[PDB]
């Protein structure tokens, strides 16, 4: 058991942002029907179908899971923030039974 | 020469076809007596996904 | 007046509905203090409500027995009895905007199809071209009748049929 | 940058800018000259 | 007891024969095409009416059509 | 083929514990199908009905209730292991019929002996309307 990493596998650039459907062989051609659009958003995160390599599927998964945490943490920080600036927490804390909570002023 | 020229556009007249009253490039023509020699290629796909089909002499006519 | 409808100024139920909707806010305003922000919010809503009712009366609207304003659609009665802004004039306002969307999208479609790979131009737009057409469509009616009288609007039996 | 501008020219992004314009314009048109029904 | 008719537009791709599981389609020589092949449907009694073959046909419109009809034990795919 | 191979009903079967996708009462009463092939070594393969089984070096034999179950296995053996299976049809009366390589050559390859069947000499479409055949069966024939 030991640490094993591969350095600089992928270059970072917006080249593939302009070319949607790069992950799949069928979609990289381009659209001639509107069905190409639905297939794009659907087969986006099916890493097992993109490539046979189990290594690349593992790299993609371990890094996408880092995204859901960041997505969660701004959501969680939003509740703390929205509870700080647009709420009645200090008032509810002194009379909890009669006062009701409110974190979404319109 | 038996049929239309290579690279020439022609209009289809099969009522069954997805490409009816539509235009396509002539890819090739066979001069061996085949019933449907004229090979035509279109940009737009059909419902299956095929963009070529062999048509006949009578079934094709000049463009527009 | 017309159709047995009273104007909204002379109606009693119209003013009854005003006194009701203000009474709800006055009761709601009693809870909070004078200088607080909830007080300022409700006073503004009170100010808007008082403005909504007087403006609809000033505009010669027609209120029924229920006390709510009614609209008239025939341009003859609208023009005769001075009710044109309700429906008859909103129709021309929308058609100019609707035609603008059509004349713009029709031109982007035709021009991209004159080049190679028009499929890519739909999913990946040419924004400089789209803005150019979007600011050139102010006089869309002129171009339509220009294109109709010319004959380059419609296609002529070069379309697919089914039988 | 040529590819970034191309990404911004996709359909999802240009539509996002359209929506902020049309919605921003209408909400702003209701904030000023409040709640219109009859057009003068 | 289904019906399988092949038409004049066949080009000898053999994709219909490779697809249908029940071996209801075979290739026969012919003088009409470049490939000098044509399909056939000798044994339709074993046709399950899956219609995979029609999908294989890559012509403008299908040179192979499976006109469904009366059913049977073999056609209904009944192991029992 | 050169000649139809007659059925050897006593050949070793693969090593398979059993399952519930086997044969039902229809087999003894109406008909059932059996498939034969010859393997060079001992391998593992997926059955159409059930799970995995171990082939045997030499001839092998199975019994199925459907033709699709048999041809589903031929496509697996021809592709994965590159073999040449042959399967029959057995009725309840004991009669036997040799089905799939009926000419010895697989159907996707031409052969001079074959004769065309159900061959219309016209284009799809281009056929009479149903009104013309309104009171008997068939517009396509
Ligand atoms: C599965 C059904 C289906 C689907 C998925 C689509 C999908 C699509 N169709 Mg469509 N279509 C369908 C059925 C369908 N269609 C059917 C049944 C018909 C009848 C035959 C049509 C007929 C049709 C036509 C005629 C057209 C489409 C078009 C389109 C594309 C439009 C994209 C778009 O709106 O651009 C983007 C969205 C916009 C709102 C563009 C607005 C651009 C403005 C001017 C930009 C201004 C904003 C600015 C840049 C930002 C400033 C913001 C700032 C304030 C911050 C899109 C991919 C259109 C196309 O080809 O794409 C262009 C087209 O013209 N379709
Ligand atoms: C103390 C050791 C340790 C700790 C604390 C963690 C913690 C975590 N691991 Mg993990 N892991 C470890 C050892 C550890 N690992 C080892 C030794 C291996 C290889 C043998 C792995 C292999 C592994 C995989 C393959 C995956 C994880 C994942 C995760 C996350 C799951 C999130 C969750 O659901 O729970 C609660 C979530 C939280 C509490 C949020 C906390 C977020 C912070 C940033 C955690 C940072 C702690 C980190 C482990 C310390 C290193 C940081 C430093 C190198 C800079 C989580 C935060 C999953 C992941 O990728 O997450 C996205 C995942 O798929 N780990
Ligand atoms: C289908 C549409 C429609 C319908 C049902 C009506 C219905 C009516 N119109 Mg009207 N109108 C219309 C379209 C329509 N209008 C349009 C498009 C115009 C041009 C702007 C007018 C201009 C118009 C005028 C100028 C007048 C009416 C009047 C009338 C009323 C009397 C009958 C009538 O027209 O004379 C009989 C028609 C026979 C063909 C009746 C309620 C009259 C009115 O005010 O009624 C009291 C009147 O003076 N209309
Ligand atoms: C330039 C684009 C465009 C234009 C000029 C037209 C024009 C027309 N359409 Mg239509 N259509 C479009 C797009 C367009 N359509 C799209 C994107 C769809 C998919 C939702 C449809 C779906 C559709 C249906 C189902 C029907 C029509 C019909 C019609 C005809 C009657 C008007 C109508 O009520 O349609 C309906 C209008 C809509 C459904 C709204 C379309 C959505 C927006 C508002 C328009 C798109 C503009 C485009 C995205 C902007 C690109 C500009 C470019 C510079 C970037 C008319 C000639 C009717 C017809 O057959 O005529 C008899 C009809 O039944 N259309
Ligand atoms: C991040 C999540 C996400 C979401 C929610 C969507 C959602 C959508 N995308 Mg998509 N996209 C994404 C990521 C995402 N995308 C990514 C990562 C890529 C790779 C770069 C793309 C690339 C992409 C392409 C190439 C296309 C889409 C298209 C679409 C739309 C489908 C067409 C339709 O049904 O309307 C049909 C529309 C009509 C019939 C007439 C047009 C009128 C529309 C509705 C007005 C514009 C709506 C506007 C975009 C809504 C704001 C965005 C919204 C998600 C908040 C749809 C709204 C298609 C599209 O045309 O977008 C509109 C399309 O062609 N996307
Ligand atoms: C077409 C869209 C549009 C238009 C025409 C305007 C127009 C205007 N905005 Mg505005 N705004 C918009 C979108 C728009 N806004 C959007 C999308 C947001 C959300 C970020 C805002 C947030 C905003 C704020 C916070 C303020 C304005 C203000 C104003 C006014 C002076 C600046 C002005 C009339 C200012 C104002 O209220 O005028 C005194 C001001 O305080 N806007
Ligand atoms: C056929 C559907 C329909 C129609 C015809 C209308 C029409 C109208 N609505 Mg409504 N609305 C609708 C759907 C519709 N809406 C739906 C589905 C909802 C729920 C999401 C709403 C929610 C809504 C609210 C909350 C309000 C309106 C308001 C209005 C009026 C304000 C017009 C304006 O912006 O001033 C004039 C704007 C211009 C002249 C500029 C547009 C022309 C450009 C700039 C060129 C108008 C007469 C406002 C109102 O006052 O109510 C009467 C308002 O407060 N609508
Ligand atoms: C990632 C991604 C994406 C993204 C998306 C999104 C995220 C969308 C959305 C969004 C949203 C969600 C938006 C919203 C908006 C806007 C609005 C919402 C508005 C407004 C404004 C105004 C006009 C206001 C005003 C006011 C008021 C109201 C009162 C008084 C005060 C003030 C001024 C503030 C896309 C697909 C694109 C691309 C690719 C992928
Ligand atoms: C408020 C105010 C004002 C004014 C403002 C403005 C700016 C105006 C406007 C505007 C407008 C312009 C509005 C509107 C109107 C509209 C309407 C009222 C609508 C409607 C609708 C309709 C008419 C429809 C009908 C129908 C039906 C029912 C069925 C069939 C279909 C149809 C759709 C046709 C002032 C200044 C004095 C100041 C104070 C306040
Ligand atoms: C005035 C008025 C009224 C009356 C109405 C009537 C009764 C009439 C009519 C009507 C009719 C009987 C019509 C017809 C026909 C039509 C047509 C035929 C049309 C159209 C359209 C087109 C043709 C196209 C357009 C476009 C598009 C779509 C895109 C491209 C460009 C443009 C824009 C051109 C009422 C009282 C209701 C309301 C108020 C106002
Ligand atoms: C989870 C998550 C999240 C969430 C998000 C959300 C939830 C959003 C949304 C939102 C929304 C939910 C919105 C809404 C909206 C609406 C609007 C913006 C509007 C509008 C429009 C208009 C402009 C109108 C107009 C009009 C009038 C006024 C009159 C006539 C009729 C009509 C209607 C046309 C975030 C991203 C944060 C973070 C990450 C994660
Ligand atoms: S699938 Fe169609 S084109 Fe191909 S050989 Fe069979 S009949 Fe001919
Ligand atoms: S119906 Fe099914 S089994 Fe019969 S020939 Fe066509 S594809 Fe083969």
């Amino acid at each position: 058991v030991k640490i094993a990493v591969d350095r600089n596998p992928v270059e970072t650039n917006f080249e593939k942002w302009a070319k949607p459907g790069h992950f799949s062989r069928a979609l990289a051609k381009g659209p001639n029907t509107t069905t190409w659009i639905w297939n794009l958003h659907a087969d986006a995160h099916d890493f097992d179908n993109h490539t046979s390599d189990l290594e690349e599927i593992s790299r993609k998964v371990f890094s996408a899971h880092f995204g859901q945490l960041g997505i969660i943490l701004i959501w969680l920080s939003g509740m703390y923030f929205h509870g700080a600036r647009f709420s009645n927490y200090e008032g509810w804390l002194s009379d909890p039974t009669h006062i009701k909570p409110s974190a979404q002023v319109v | 020469e038996i049929g239309p020229k290579r690279g020439s556009l022609v209009k289809v007249l099969r009522p069954e076809s997805y490409w009816y009253n539509q235009v396509g490039k002539v890819v090739s023509v066979d001069q061996s007596g085949i019933r449907y020699p004229v090979v035509v290629r279109f940009e737009n796909q059909n419902y299956a996904g095929v963009s070529t089909n062999n048509y006949a002499l009578d079934e094709i006519e000049e463009v527009k | 007046d017309i159709a047995g409808l009273t104007p909204c100024s002379e109606s009693k139920a119209y003013n009854k509905l005003e006194r009701k909707e203000l009474k709800v806010l006055d009761k709601r305003l009693k809870q909070y203090e004078p200088g607080s922000a909830p007080y300022l919010a409700l006073q503004a809503t009170k100010e808007r409500t008082e403005n909504r009712f007087k403006t609809y009366a000033k505009q010669g609207l027609l209120c029924g027995n229920d006390g709510l304003p009614h609209l008239i659609s025939d341009p003859g009665l609208a023009l005769r009895f001075n009710h044109a802004g309700e429906v008859f004039i909103p129709t021309f306002g929308f058609l100019y905007v609707a035609g603008y969307i059509g004349h713009v999208g029709r031109q982007y479609i035709i021009l991209s199809k004159e080049d190679a790979k028009p499929t890519d131009k739909e999913i990946i737009l040419d924004v400089p071209l789209a803005l150019k057409l979007a600011f050139q469509g102010w006089a869309w009616p002129l171009a339509s009748i220009q294109e109709l009288r010319n004959g380059s609007l419609l296609e002529k039996d070069e379309n697919i049929t089914v039988s | 940058m040529k590819d970034f501008t191309t990404y911004l020219s996709t359909a999802p992004v240009v539509g996002l800018g359209w929506a902020i314009f049309t919605s921003g314009l209408l909400i702003e048109i209701n904030r000023f000259f409040p709640d219109p029904l009859v057009f003068s | 007891a289904h019906v399988v008719k092949i038409y004049d537009t066949c080009i000898g791709c053999t994709q219909c024969v490779r697809a249908c599981p029940l071996d209801v389609l075979e290739m026969v020589p012919w003088d009409g095409c470049k490939a000098a092949q044509m399909a056939s449907s000798p044994r339709t009694e074993d046709c399950v009416g899956c219609k995979r073959c029609e999908t294989a046909c890559p012509t403008d419109f299908l040179s192979v059509r499976v006109y469904l009809g009366n059913e049977s034990t073999r056609s209904l795919g009944l192991a029992y | 083929p050169w000649k139809q191979p007659e059925l050897d009903p006593d050949t070793p079967s693969p090593i398979f514990g059993g399952s519930t996708g086997g044969l039902l009462r229809k087999a003894q009463v109406e008909e059932f199908y059996v498939i034969t092939w010859e393997s060079p070594k001992e391998q593992i393969f997926e059955m159409p009905t059930g799970g995995a089984a171990i082939m045997r070096k030499g001839p092998n034999l199975l019994k199925f209730a459907r033709k699709e179950q048999c041809m589903a296995l031929t496509t697996q053996l021809r592709s994965k292991f590159r073999q040449t299976p042959c399967f029959y049809r057995v009725y309840a009366d004991g009669k036997v019929q040799y089905l799939h390589p009926k000419d010895g050559v697989y159907p996707e390859k031409v052969n001079a002996g074959r004769v065309g069947v159900n061959q219309n000499m016209r284009s799809i479409g281009k056929n009479v309307d149903p009104i013309k055949v309104v009171k008997f069966t068939g517009s396509e024939p």
